[PDB]
């Protein structure tokens, strides 16, 4: 199955959750490819890829090279495809390249058809670019990552989500009446809300600084157990 | 309310607003108080 | 002066800080215009604008109308220019309109020259669109909003910031070991960090749900006092023109 | 870095960071931080 993960807004935890979910699925015995579709190219740093390593599928594609040679094997069950490092000029002119990347769609479609991987997880950025839409269209299912706050609340009444997406809460914390109020309202009103959530957890803040997925970094972290609940739900509901 | 067309692999991607149901908010008193505390929440639920 | 505020990443507090800083500046006697340059059109909700009110400078402009009729008065010293509500089709086709908004620049440059406002604050989205770059070029100064975490740490080593931007920490709370490590490292190494920060404060989480800027919602909140310290710093250091 | 109709330009550069010279414990704790500091 191809699973897209996309924040309803930036900064909600999409990339850390993608890396953690890939690790969880592997621990459950699955073969996983994790693809970074974000021009920020941050997913690779959860898998101990050197910051100075500039290769990636989009970097290769823009350079006229074979994107399939930019993949990395993290474990026997977990493969990674970084986006690649853009120059500042590329970063500040996405219109120059965001329509030159269509080849990735046919390449991932071929990978899908081969059955090489049991799961392909795609970390999708919070934009509406041509390449983001193209990658979404390849997904069998998608998760929309939120935090329980007034900003995400508003966004859920005005921005479209991929059809069939389910909503996953991250960063749930103690000490917030307004969060608790929004959450109780969501429980009665938000038809697409998943029944499990992820708390704000120091392991999820530390694991990127340690350059590992959360469940490798701290296998008994409460957040690692919450991600496993998500993984088990995905196996049951998102498999095909 | 939008369908993206991906001709390069012959796929479509539909988008729509999230599915939200406010029909049964009045029944829980815990939600009635929260709606009174926060006008932003009341605004969406009244509609 | 025109002051741009832009997050280094999405979700770091940029819009709440823009609304709060505008409130603080107008509390200090300044006439302020706050402009929402973000297509998500969220800033207006900090000023009790009805969600169903769709008008805005970009809405009007895309509809062949005068952006100057989309302004709103919050107080006698605080005006608001919402972006306007885009359809789902417009949201998912940003290339259609991101290149058709450049006339806002001469309109704001003319509004600047008139001296009607001592401050024009622009809430800038976390993107690199043509219109974002255009509005950024009108700013005399800019703030880059961060949270203290590993993601923002990485971004400060790989993405460009507008030349001359200062970095403003938001959502700070002591007690996280990794966050305290990053923060102490930034103190010794980030040469453009501002001397004040904004703590995590439930007033900043609540004020949007109350549809008010933080200083109006809870004037004695720590975050409101910190935003006032920021406003005083801006009067001192950012009042010059570019 | 990068430099962006009307007579206005906007320069872009990476943030000014100085790793010239307590924090040694922070760098040993987190390989990500040690990575940028070397
Ligand atoms: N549950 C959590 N508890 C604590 N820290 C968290 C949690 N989830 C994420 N973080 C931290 O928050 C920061 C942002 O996380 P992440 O990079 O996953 O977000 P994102 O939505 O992918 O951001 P971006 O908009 O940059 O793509 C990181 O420093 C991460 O370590
Ligand atoms: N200092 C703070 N303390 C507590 N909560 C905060 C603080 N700053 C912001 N928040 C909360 O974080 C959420 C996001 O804030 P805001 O909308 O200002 O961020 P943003 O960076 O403008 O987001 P976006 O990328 O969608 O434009 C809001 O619900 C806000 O109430
Ligand atoms: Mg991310
Ligand atoms: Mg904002």
């Amino acid at each position: 199955a191809v699973l897209g993960l996309q924040g309803v807004r930036g900064g909600v935890g999409t990339t850390t959750i993608t890396a953690a979910l890939a690790w969880s699925l592997q621990m459950l015995g699955e073969n996983v490819l994790v693809v970074d579709a974000c021009p920020d190219n941050l997913l690779r740093l959860s898998f101990n890829v050197d910051f100075t390593h500039r290769q990636g599928w989009a970097r290769a594609m823009l350079d006229g090279q074979d994107w399939r040679d930019a993949g990395l094997r993290y474990t026997s069950q977990l493969d990674l495809l970084p986006f690649g490092q853009l120059s500042i000029e590329e970063q500040e002119n996405p219109q120059h390249w965001q329509t030159r990347l269509s080849d990735i769609c046919s390449g991932l479609q071929q990978l899908k058809a081969s059955g090489r991987y049991q799961w392909i997880l795609i970390d999708l950025p919070r934009d509406a670019s041509q390449i983001t839409h193209q990658l979404l269209s390849l997904c069998d299912h998608s998760l929309a990552i939120v935090n329980v706050d007034a900003n995400c609340h508003i966004r859920l009444h005005q921005q479209a989500l991929p059809d069939g997406a389910h909503i996953l809460i991250n960063n749930f914390r103690i000490g917030s009446q307004v969060q608790d109020d929004i959450y109780q309202l969501w429980l009665q009103s938000q038809r697409r809300l998943l029944p499990m959530l992820i708390h704000r957890d120091e392991a999820m803040a530390e694991c990127l600084a340690a350059k590992q997925p959360v469940g490798e970094y701290r296998s008994d972290a409460l957040a690692a157990e919450e991600i496993l609940t998500l993984a088990n739900w995905c196996l049951l509901n998102y498999s095909g | 309310g939008y369908i993206f067309q991906n001709d390069i692999v012959a796929l479509k991607q539909a988008f729509s607003l999230p599915d939200i149901d406010y029909a049964d908010i009045s029944q829980r008193e815990q939600l009635a108080a929260a709606l009174k505390r926060w006008p932003l929440l009341a605004e969406f639920a009244q509609q």
